[PDB]
RNA sequence: GGGGUCCCUCGCUCGCUUGUCAAACUCCAAACCCCCCGUCAUCCUAGAAAGUCGGAGUCCGGACUGCUGGGGUA
RNA sequence: CCUGGGGCGGGACGCCCUUGAAAAGAUAUCAAGGGCGCGCAAUGGUUGACUCAAGCGGGUCGGAAACUCGCUGAAGAGUGCAAGAGCAUAAGUCAGCCUGACGUUAUUCAGCAUAGCAGUGGAUGACGAGACGAAAGUCGGCUCUAGCGAACUUUUGAGCC
RNA sequence: GAGUUUGGCGGCCAUAGCGGUAGGGCAACUCCUGUACCCAUCCCGAACACAGCAGAUAAGCCUGCCCGCGUUCCUUACUGUACUGAAGUGUGCGAGCCUUCGGGAACUCUGGAUCGCUGCCAAGCUCA
């Protein structure tokens, strides 16, 4: 199942999980990364999206994959702090006949962002920007939406 | 449920209050000789009868329960339009 | 302890525990002025009050330090002040031009033979009309004071005081 | 299928605001009202007798008479005129 | 103004279920108080004392005046003045616990009855605290008029010599 | 409460600082909109609003622009 | 009969609540969450007296499971049952006295906005009787919104033609 | 004729609540004192009720203060941002989005205020 299908935003936010059955949970296992305790980075990046899609949370977990590994093989394990902001809370459903009765089943999870909304803000060091800044441009490919990378600090501190 | 087999209530005739004793109604035997029973009567012949080769129908899952309220007093008894409940028994 | 924004805090006369407003809501239906008897621990003070929704208006009142210009000298706070209270009460509002008013004991607990059951026995005793029920009143030899004799023989000047004051009163008003 | 009760779709309509719940002020209850005089039906989702309809809640009624504690109210439904029987305790004057 | 005077004093008798037991248990409450008592409701059912809803369990009396006193000086010749920190309240509130009611003179056995523990509390507060009781504009008393635990033991010591440690 | 002299491991639970949400959540809260009042505007004695009666057709509809309308991979 | 052809399945075929529904009203689908075809002489009425859930602290094998005292406590409880709304000197709990879970009758609402439409309810009243209460008031059942059915026929109640 | 204090009844129902400190009572209020009686306890005169000489402002109450928590209001920035009424031969492959005219937040932020306002009647005193 593609991501193309459950991609487009044109219909209502269906969170409440108390009124619904049986969610599969989503894969994403962390959204912390790296240095979780480390506050003083001074050049901090964050991965922004450029449109209003709804991220699943398998993309969401293979972009964490992909922007996780190159940054610990880039900056080492402890020379980095990645943080995905957002929590897939949408449920997805599928009907899995005909249309008759098509209110279909929940299929996944996903979430909802809308544009130039920040999705991993990374914080590094100075030398460790461009990795840094390298791997946020591979996670953003394994995501159904256009993204641009912002500067958070250190503008000055980079140009 | 339960209702008492006397209380004190309104008795319309003596138009006072009054204690009145609880009686359920029995649903008396169908007269042979009403107008219905006649013309029953004149519509057998050979073959359909019409509304008298119909089988009644069913029942309502819970009846009312049928209660009439003789007054102590005057002796009239007045009803009122029942409750419908499954089990009833009388409160001494 | 107002905690966050989702605090209903009381009504400020409930907050000083001094209305109740159900009790407010059934006494205001009446359309008719109440007779609202206030008893403290030292006198008793009674009043005539109609709402308006600009505030509560009071016609009329009395208290028990009118008593003295009357020719009154005992306790202010008894049954036979209540009732001598309430009498001069009713002769007043009786004299300004209200005749009604159903009774009004606010928070007071109800019991026979109260000070606010002896003011009202008083108020009914001068002309005034308020819908009552004489079982709550109190017996005349408690109006005229006959405790006297239990503890202390300086109360004996309370009965003579009373017959006197209510006469006075009466050539007053009337 | 939906319902088509009185209190039918009034989560909101008939719900009273985090600090007006409770007791709700006396003085709204006495308000005598004038013949001919507009009044808003604001209602008071805590006072359970004498209510009009949900669907009447927001428009002015002229009083045109007196049953008793409630005011008798010509009330505009779309292109109709109704009667709506409703205590003090739901009405509100209209201010000048 | 200030003394923490004895407000009441509060005894229970905590049987856990009823018959003849709780019956002789408010009896010779009754006998050993000098004063009516009244008995108590379970809240809930629970099967480990086999107890249900609504049924009497245990017995309490309020005492007040003279007669708390009175008691709470027999309680103190019981425990023979005697008394730790761990006992008071927060609010200086005293409680604790007896295991024999043949500690109190004038009552004899019964080998039917058996040894009975009253838990036995004494309120202290102050001379004005009846704003919070009353039914005219009642009202909470602050921080500054509620009474300590130093000065209930003071008091303690003052009025009834109950060394506290 | 979970684990290798209950010596100490320790997940929930409660606060300070972060990161996300709701169609059956709201301390908040619009723009449209609806009732009433006043004003202007238009219609109106060449007849306003209301009422009574005569005659029907009609209850297969469809499309464009919005409502992220609901459902749906579309 | 409805029906993303019909059938199988299901009843969205009667009633009630939240969303859908786009902040007046209305608004469909085999739209989503569901519930109801009952229970109760007290689980009802009224007056009085009190305040609940849950924590912290004190109390003896009465354990971290009972019962009891203090403090915090606008409600985090309870109100018979779906959902939503209401309620704290209470619409909750307990106790006293009671049977208004009364006979008859008129309007207007809302089922059915606008705008016709059945038996029914549900809010105001009226006549006659009461209950509780100092009185004001409250009571036309159980806080409000579901718990039910035409004509004909039979049976029954009071008095009449 | 006017004012202060006190009491009762209130209206608006947090700008009024929660919390902390400092002051006062001649009259008033309260605390406080007893239980002959009226009344009462699911036991207790604890509350209620009654009858009150004291003693105390230590609390209720009144006056002033503290921005601490909550609320309300203004204020600068975010910002004329979000959102939206009308029209559009404006634009995107598409989910959509843009320009014009007209409205216009919420959160947060800066600098501040808010520790109630007011109505009636009565008791007193101090009127010019
Ligand atoms: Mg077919
Ligand atoms: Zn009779």
């Amino acid at each position: 199942k593609p991501g193309s299908m459950y991609r487009n935003v044109r219909q209502r936010s269906f969170t409440r999980r108390k009124y619904m059955g049986g969610v599969p949970g989503s894969q994403v296992i962390h959204y912390d990364m790296g240095d979780k305790a480390n506050t003083s980075f001074p050049v901090k990046i964050s991965l922004i999206v450029e449109e209003k899609c709804q991220i699943r949370h398998t993309a969401l977990e293979a972009a964490r994959i992909t922007a996780n590994r190159h940054l610990v093989a880039d900056t080492g394990k402890m020379g980095f702090y990645m943080k995905l902001r957002v929590y897939p809370h949408e449920v997805i459903r599928e009907n899995k006949s005909g249309m008759r009765r098509a209110f279909g089943k929940n299929v996944g999870t996903a979430a909802r962002v809308k544009p130039m909304q920040k999705i991993f803000t990374v914080a590094v060091e100075k030398q460790n920007f461009k990795a840094a800044k390298e791997a946020l441009w591979h996670a953003g490919q394994k995501l159904p939406t256009p993204c641009r990378i912002v500067v958070d600090e250190g503008a000055e501190l980079v140009q | 449920m339960k209702i008492p087999k006397r209380f004190r209530t309104y008795c319309p005739f003596c138009k006072t209050h009054n204690e009145v004793v609880v009686e359920r109604v029995k649903k008396g035997q169908a007269s042979s000789m009403t107008h219905i029973a006649r013309q029953k009567k004149r519509q057998e012949g050979i073959g359909n009868s019409g509304k008298f080769s119909k089988v009644p129908g069913g029942d309502k899952p819970t009846k009312r329960i049928w209660l009439r309220y003789r007054c102590t007093v005057c002796k009239k008894a007045h009803q009122r339009p029942c409750f419908r409940a499954k089990k009833f028994e009388f409160k001494e | 302890m107002a905690t966050g924004p989702r605090y209903k805090v009381p009504f400020r006369r409930r907050r000083e525990g001094r209305t109740n407003y159900h009790l407010r809501l059934k006494l205001l239906l009446s359309r008719q002025d109440r007779v609202v008897v206030r008893k403290s621990s030292r006198n008793v003070q009674i009043q005539l009050i109609a709402p308006t929704p600009d505030g509560d208006i009071t016609y009329s009142s009395a208290v028990s330090n009118e008593l003295a210009k009357y020719g009154y000298t005992g306790a202010t706070g008894n049954t036979t002040a209540a009732y001598l209270t309430g009498l001069l009460f009713g002769l007043k509002s009786l004299q300004k031009g209200y005749e009604g008013g159903i009774l009004d004991i606010g928070l007071q607990a109800s019991s026979a033979g109260s000070r606010v059951y002896a003011a009202l026995k008083g108020v009914v005793d001068s002309g005034f009309e308020i819908p009552c029920s004489p079982e709550v009143f109190p017996p005349d030899e408690r109006i005229r004071g006959e405790h006297i004799a239990g503890y202390r023989e300086e109360s004996s000047d309370l009965p003579e005081q009373f017959e006197a004051t209510k006469e006075k009163i009466f050539a007053e008003f009337s | 299928t939906n319902s088509h009760g009185e209190k039918r779709c009034t989560r909101y309509k008939l719900q009273k605001t985090v600090r007006e719940r409770g007791i709700s002020p006396v003085s709204r209850a006495i308000q005598e009202f004038e013949e001919g005089q507009m009044v808003h039906i604001d209602i008071d989702p805590s006072v359970q007798k004498g209510m009009p309809n949900p669907k009447f809640q927001g428009s002015t009624g002229k009083v045109i008479g007196q049953r008793g504690r409630s005011y008798v109210l010509e009330v505009r439904s779309g292109n109709a005129m109704k009667e709506v029987f409703s205590l003090p305790q739901h009405l509100k004057p209209q201010k000048y | 103004m200030r003394t923490p005077i004895v407000e009441k004093v509060i005894v229970h008798m905590g049987v856990g279920e009823s018959g003849q037991h709780l019956v002789n248990a408010e009896d010779i409450l009754r006998n050993i108080t000098g004063q009516e008592v009244v008995r108590c409701f379970a809240k809930r059912t629970l099967p480990a004392f086999s107890i249900k809803k609504n049924e009497p369990i245990g017995c309490k009396v309020t005492l007040r005046g003279q007669k708390a006193q009175e008691f709470l000086e027999t309680a103190l010749g019981i425990v023979e003045k005697t008394l730790n920190r761990s006992q008071f309240d927060s609010f200086g509130n005293v409680s604790f616990g007896i295991e024999e009611h043949t500690d109190f003179p004038g009552m004899r056995y019964d080998p039917n009855i058996g040894v009975f523990g009253m838990d036995v509390t004494v309120v202290l507060k102050r001379p004005g605290e009846r704003i919070c009781k009353r039914r005219i504009a009642a009202r909470k008393i602050p921080a500054g008029h509620r009474v300590t635990v130093d000065d209930a033991i003071a008091f303690l010591n003052e009025s009834y010599g109950v060394e506290v440690m």
